């Protein structure tokens, strides 16, 4: 049980292919208009986990 | 063209922008932008040695 | 254009990021453009906000 | 230096300004370690798929 | 001028960068010294 929840809180540090692994970053440095896009990538990898 | 290449995420620098600064609250949940740096907290003094 | 805003769009009219539609446009050097000189339209820059 | 991002539309920043990871409108509050410019100069045609 | 040849031990790393980290087993992948060189 240990290393299950030790391992999903790890997988919050993980980028997916985006910009940043913080939603703060990627909300003050891009438009919404873009990225939304780069939200999309963290959305799909951490529902996965 | 003018290319204003620069880099991010790294020891703070001078360069920041046009922007004001407030005195400093400690002990009570508020939002803070430690230069760059957004979220909410409650900040504390400790013995961490840097 | 629903992306990028410019002097004239941010400052006369600005295009929402969501939207559907189609834009025609065509020149007009002899339709609003007078030959002796056209200077009876105006535009605005110096809104503040 | 602090610097100022305001200096749009002043002389001659138009034809080309897109930006790559990073809005145009948030220049103004956004803190970089460093800055880095260069001003060379092209034919001003088709080679500008820099 | 002379030249010789020695063990490296185990000498050489030093603090990769400023971000305070304690009581963590940090992995990195820096240019470093190989050991016993
Ligand atoms: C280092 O170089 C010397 C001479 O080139 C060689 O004799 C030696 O085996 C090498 N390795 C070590 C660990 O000394």
């Amino acid at each position: 049980n240990a290393q299950a929840l030790n391992t999903l809180v790890k997988q919050l540090s993980s980028k997916f292919g985006a910009i940043s692994s913080v939603l703060n970053d990627i909300l003050s440095r891009l438009d919404p208009p873009e990225a939304e896009v780069q939200i999309d990538r963290l959305i799909t990898g951490r529902l996965q986990s | 063209v003018v290319v204003l290449s620069f880099e991010l995420l790294h020891a703070p620098a001078t360069v920041c922008g046009p922007k004001k600064s407030t005195n400093l609250v400690k002990n009570k949940c508020v939002n803070f932008n430690f230069n760059g740096l957004t979220g909410t907290g409650v900040l504390t003094k400790s013995n961490k040695k840097f | 254009a629903p992306g990028q805003t410019g002097n004239i769009a941010d400052y006369n009219y600005k295009l929402p990021d969501d939207f559907t539609g189609c834009v025609i446009a065509w020149n007009s050097n002899k339709l609003d453009s007078k030959h002796s000189g056209n200077y009876d339209y105006w535009y605005r820059l110096f809104r503040k906000s | 230096c602090v610097a100022d991002y305001s200096v749009l539309y002043n002389f001659a920043p138009f034809f080309a300004f897109k930006c790559y990871g990073v809005s145009p409108t948030k220049l103004n509050d956004l803190c970089f370690t460093n800055v880095y410019a260069d001003s060379f100069v092209i034919k001003g045609n088709e080679v500008s798929q820099i | 001028t002379t030249q010789s040849y020695t063990n490296s031990f185990t000498r050489g790393v030093y603090y990769p960068d400023k971000v305070f980290r304690s009581s963590v087993l940090h992995l990195t992948q820096d240019l470093f010294l190989p050991f016993f060189s």
